[PDB]
C-alpha cells in the first residue's frame, strides 16, 4: 500500500 | 520535516552528486578505491603487528625475580644509611625508588632521613649532583 | 460519517462550509449571516441525504420539501434555490432514474457530443434530462471508450477499466445502486516470485517493499521540503528523484564501511605502537636482568656500593617488569576490542541484484499505476489527487465494466461508426464533419448550438490532427494540451479450461529479470468466476510490447507461468485477447498522468471552455460554444471513471446553465 491506499492513482 | 528513519537525505551530499551526468559512479568509485587502500593498509599493520608479536614471544618470565617481603624498621643501621646516600644519588628526589632499594624503610621515613643527616650527608651536594645526569 | 453528514461527505462535500460554488450561485447566504448559512447548508445535506438514500427514483422538489422539517421548510425559494442547484450539476437526479416528471415535451437549444465514453454518456444523459435535443457521436462501433469488456460465451474481461477505487464518496456507488454490477473485493495479498519460478520470502518481500515506500517519502521530502524541483532547467521528475535517493543510500553504505575499517586502523596501529614499546621493554628488562646476575656473582662480603649496585638492579628491574605487565594488560584490551569491531561490520552492500530486481517490480507496480515511465512524472505533482481518496475496499466487476456505459446509453440518440474529422464553431453556433467509419467517403454534416468533446487526451494530442478544429484551439489550450502527459498501460487475457491458479489469490507477481523489462508482463489477476487470468503490461514495457504479435506475447506469458506452476499444470489458453491502448486511434492510449513541467493547473485548463470570435466585427462578445469534458480534464480525480463522469456531470451543469438560463441565483 502505502502512499496510495490501495490501488489508486497516486 | 524529517527523512525517513534508516534514510540520509544531506544538503551537501545531493549538490555534490547532482553536478554531473555520472558524478555516481565518479564518487562511489573513489570509495571504492579508498575503501580498498584502507584494508590494504589493514593487511600490512596486521602483518607487522603478528611480527612484533612473535618477537615478544616468551614473556619476561626468564627476567622476574622474586618479591623481597622485609617489614619497615624504624632504626637505621649505617649500611641503610649508605644504602640511602647512594640511593639518592642515583636516583635523586624519587622517594618511591629509594624507599625499594632500602626495603625496610617506608618513604616517610625516607624524608626524615633526608631531613636529619641534611647536614652531615651534605644532602645538598649530592642532589644537585644527581641533577647534573 | 453518518445522518446528513454522512450525504455531504458521500457527495465529496464538507458538511459544515459553503464550497466555492455554492458561493458563487448563493452569494447572498455566504455573504450573510451564519445562522442562514447553516441553514442552506443544512437543507443542502438533507437533499443530498434523500436522494442518496434512494437514488432509483426521481427526487422532485414537491417530495423534497415535504420530507422537510421546520423551520427549514418556511423559505420554500431557498429549499427551490437548493434543490434546483443539485439537480443542476447532478449531486442529485443523475444517472439513472425512473422520471417522475416525464420528459419535456418540446426540447430547447442543440448539444452535439463528441464521443461515448463514459464523460459523453454522463452529460448527454444529463442534458437530456434538462430538455435540450442531445446526440453523441462515436467513432467506435461501441460505447464505454476506455472503458471496454471482452466476451465470449461465459468468458468475460475488462480490457478497459476494471477497479472501483474505493467506495466512500464514489459517485460510482450511486450508479452501482442504479446498475446491477457484481461488484467484488480485491484480497491485497500478492506473493512474488522472481524469474526462476521460486516465490520470493517473506523477509525478503516486507523488507524490499518497505524500502520502497521509504525511498518514496524521500522523494516527497527532497520534494517539498528541500524544494528540489529543478535540476537544469529541466523540471525533476519522479524517477530521477528515486535515482538520487538510491544513490545517497549506496554512498551513505559505503561511508558507513569506510569509518569502521579505519577504526580499525587506528586501533590496528595503537597495537603497533604498543608492541614496540613492549619489545624494546623486554630487551631493556633482558640487559638489566644480565646486569643483576653479573653483580650478585660477586659473592658477599662486599663493600655497600656493590651491594646498593644489586639492590639497585634489583629494584630497576622489578620496576620495568611491573611497567611490562601493565603494558600487556593494555595489549590484551586492545585485542579484544579489535576482535569486536572485526566482529561488527556495517551491512556490505545497499541492493543485491535480487533485491534490486524486487524493488524494480515495486516501481513496475508504480509505473502501472500511473501507466507510464517513472522518468516522466512530475517529482512535485505526479501525486496531487491524493487527497481526494475514496474510503474502502477497491473492487471489480466481475460481470465486465462496460455493464454501465451500456446502462446510461438507454434512450439517448446515439450515432456510432461516426468518426468526427472537424470542428467548426461560430459566433452563430457550430457546425461538425463527420464521416462514416465503414465507407469513408460517406461525410455527415451536423449543425447545433454547442460542441462538447470527450475527445481522448490522446487524439487531442496528435499529430497530425485526427480532429480539426476552426478556428483553431487558442495557444493557451494547445499548450496545455502538450504539456500534460497520456501514458500507456494494457492487458493480456488469458481463457483456459480449468484453475491451475491460486483461487484465493486474487493478484500475484513476477520479478523482471531487468530494470528495462520491469514492466514486462510483471503481473496477474484472477478476479473472475472463470478460468481467466490477466496478465499485465506497464511501463516501458507497455510501448514495445506493442509491436510483437500476440502468439509471442501469450508465450512469454505461459512461459512465465509454467515456470511459477510447473510445465504439466498450465494448459493452453482456449482464448487469448491483448489490448494494444497506444495503437488504438480512438484513445491514443491508456489515461493521463501528470508529466514533468505539468501540473493540475493544465486540467483546469482542459476544462475551460472556449468562446468564439465575433461574427459581424464590433459586435459582442457571444456564448461560449465549446465545452470539454473527460477524464483529462478533472483535476481532483483524473484517470479514473468516477473523474470521467464527474467531468460529464460537470460541463452539463456549465451548458444548461449557459443556454436554458440559470433562475436558481437570484
Ligand atoms: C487499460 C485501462 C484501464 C483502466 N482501468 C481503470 C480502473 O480500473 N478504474 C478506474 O476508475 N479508471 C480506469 N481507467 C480509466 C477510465 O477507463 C477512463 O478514464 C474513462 O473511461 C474515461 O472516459 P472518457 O469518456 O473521458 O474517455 P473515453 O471512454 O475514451 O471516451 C472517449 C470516446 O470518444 C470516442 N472517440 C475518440 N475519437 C473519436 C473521434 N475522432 N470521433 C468520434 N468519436 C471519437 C472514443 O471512441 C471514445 O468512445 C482505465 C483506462 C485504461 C486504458
Amino acid at each position: 500500500x502505502x502512499x496510495x491506499a490501495f490501488l489508486a492513482a497516486x | 520535516r524529517k527523512p525517513p528513519k534508516g534514510m540520509f537525505l544531506s544538503q551537501e551530499d545531493v549538490e555534490a552528486v547532482s553536478a554531473n551526468a555520472t558524478a555516481a559512479t565518479t564518487v562511489l568509485r573513489q570509495l571504492d578505491m579508498e575503501l580498498v587502500s584502507v584494508k590494504r593498509q589493514i593487511q600490512n599493520i596486521k602483518q607487522t603487528n603478528s611480527a612484533l608479536k612473535e618477537k615478544l614471544d616468551g614473556g619476561i618470565e626468564p627476567y622476574r625475580l622474586p618479591e623481597v617481603i622485609q617489614k619497615c624498621n624504624a632504626r637505621w643501621t649505617t649500611e641503610e644509611q649508605l644504602l640511602a646516600v647512594q640511593a639518592i644519588r642515583k636516583y635523586g628526589r624519587d622517594f618511591q625508588a629509594i624507599s625499594d632499594v632500602i626495603g625496610n624503610k617506608s618513604v616517610v621515613q625516607v624524608k626524615n632521613f633526608f631531613v636529619n643527616y641534611r647536614r652531615r650527608f651534605n644532602i645538598d651536594e649530592v642532589l644537585q649532583e644527581w641533577e647534573a645526569e | 460519517p453518518s445522518g446528513v453528514e454522512g450525504a455531504a461527505f458521500q457527495s465529496r462535500l464538507p458538511h459544515d462550509r459553503m464550497t466555492s460554488q455554492e458561493a458563487a450561485c448563493f452569494p447572498d447566504i455566504i455573504s450573510g449571516p451564519q445562522q442562514t448559512q447553516k441553514v442552506f447548508l443544512f437543507i443542502r445535506n438533507r437533499t443530498l441525504q434523500l436522494w442518496l438514500d434512494n437514488p432509483k427514483i426521481q427526487l422532485t422538489f414537491e417530495a423534497t420539501l415535504q420530507q422537510l422539517e421546520a423551520p427549514y421548510n418556511s423559505d420554500t425559494v431557498l429549499v427551490h434555490r437548493v434543490h434546483s442547484y443539485l439537480e443542476r450539476h447532478g449531486l442529485i437526479n443523475f444517472g439513472i432514474y425512473k422520471r417522475i416528471k416525464p420528459l419535456p415535451t418540446k426540447k430547447t437549444g442543440k448539444v452535439i457530443i463528441i464521443g461515448s465514453g463514459v464523460s459523453g454518456l454522463a452529460a448527454a444523459r444529463q442534458l437530456q434530462s434538462f430538455g435540450m435535443d442531445v446526440t453523441l457521436l462515436e467513432a467506435r462501433d461501441r460505447v464505454g471508450g476506455r472503458v471496454a469488456t471482452f466476451r465470449k460465451g461465459n468468458y468475460v474481461a475488462d480490457l478497459g477499466a476494471m477497479v472501483v477505487t474505493g467506495l466512500g464518496g464514489n459517485p460510482m456507488a450511486v450508479v452501482s445502486k442504479q446498475v446491477n454490477m457484481e461488484l467484488a473485493k480485491i484480497k491485497q495479498k500478492c506473493p512474488l516470485y522472481e524469474a526462476n519460478g521460486q516465490a520470493v520470502p517473506k523477509e525478503k518481500d516486507e523488507m524490499v517493499e518497505q524500502e520502497f515506500n521509504r525511498l518514496l517519502e524521500a522523494t516527497s521530502y527532497l520534494s517539498h521540503q528541500l524544494d528540489f524541483n529543478v535540476l537544469n532547467n529541466k523540471p525533476v521528475s519522479l524517477g530521477q528523484a528515486l535515482e538520487v535517493v538510491i544513490q545517497l543510500q549506496e554512498k551513505h553504505v559505503k561511508d558507513e564501511q569506510i569509518e569502521h575499517w579505519k577504526k580499525i586502523v587506528k586501533t590496528q596501529e595503537e597495537l603497533k605502537e604498543l608492541l614496540n614499546k613492549m619489545v624494546n621493554l623486554k630487551e631493556k628488562i633482558k640487559e638489566l636482568h644480565q646486569q643483576y646476575k653479573e653483580a650478585s656473582e660477586v659473592k658477599p662480603p662486599r663493600d655497600i656500593t656493590a651491594e646498593f649496585l644489586v639492590k639497585s638492579k634489583h629494584r630497576d628491574l622489578t620496576a620495568l617488569c611491573k611497567e611490562y605487565d601493565e603494558l600487556a594488560e593494555t595489549q590484551g584490551k586492545l585485542e579484544e576490542k579489535l576482535q569486536e569491531l572485526e566482529a561488527n561490520p556495517p551491512s556490505d552492500v545497499y541492493l543485491s541484484s535480487r533485491d534490486r530486481q524486487i524493488l524494480d517490480w515495486h516501481f513496475a507496480n508504480l509505473e502501472f499505476a500511473n501507466a507510464t515511465p517513472l522518468s516522466t512524472l512530475s517529482l512535485k505533482h505526479w501525486d496531487q489527487d491524493d487527497d481526494f481518496e475514496f474510503t474502502g475496499s477497491h473492487l471489480t466487476v466481475r460481470n465486465g465494466y462496460s455493464c454501465v456505459p451500456v446502462a446510461l446509453a438507454e434512450g439517448l440518440d446515439i450515432k456510432l461508426n461516426t468518426a468526427v474529422r472537424q470542428v467548426r464553431y461560430t459566433a452563430s453556433g457550430c457546425e461538425v464533419i463527420a464521416v462514416n467509419t465503414r465507407s469513408t467517403s460517406q461525410t455527415f454534416i451536423y449543425k447545433c448550438d454547442a460542441v462538447l468533446c470527450t475527445l481522448p487526451l490522446g487524439v487531442l494530442k496528435q499529430q497530425p490532427p485526427a480532429v480539426q478544429f476552426v478556428p483553431p484551439l487558442p495557444e493557451w489550450k494547445t499548450s496545455a494540451v502538450q504539456r500534460m502527459g497520456f501514458g500507456n498501460l494494457n492487458k493480456v487475457v488469458l481463457c483456459f479450461d480449468r484453475v491451475f491458479w491460486d483461487p484465493s489469490v486474487n493478484l500475484f507477481g513476477h520479478v523482471g529479470s531487468t530494470t528495462a523489462s520491469r514492466g514486462e508482463l510483471f503481473l496477474f489477476w484472477n478476479l473472475y468466476k472463470a478460468p481467466i487470468l490477466l496478465a499485465l503490461v506497464a511501463g516501458e514495457a507497455a510501448g514495445i510490447m506493442e509491436n510483437i504479435s500476440d502468439d509471442v506475447i501469450v508465450g512469454r506469458c505461459l512461459a512465465i507461468l509454467k515456470g511459477i506452476f510447473g510445465s504439466s499444470a498450465v494448459p493452453q489458453p482456449k482464448e487469448t485477447v491483448v489490448s494494444r491502448w497506444r495503437a488504438d486511434p480512438w484513445a491514443r492510449g491508456s489515461y493521463s498522468y501528470v508529466a514533468a513541467g505539468s501540473s493540475g493547473n493544465d486540467y483546469d485548463l482542459m476544462a475551460q471552455p472556449i468562446t468564439p470570435g465575433p461574427s459581424i466585427p464590433g459586435a459582442p462578445q457571444p456564448i461560449p460554444r465549446l465545452f470539454f469534458a473527460g477524464e483529462h480534464t478533472i483535476r481532483n480525480y483524473p484517470a479514473t471513471v468516477h473523474g470521467a463522469l464527474l467531468s460529464g456531470l460537470r460541463e452539463a451543469g456549465r451548458i444548461a446553465d449557459q443556454f436554458l438560463g440559470a433562475m436558481y441565483t437570484l
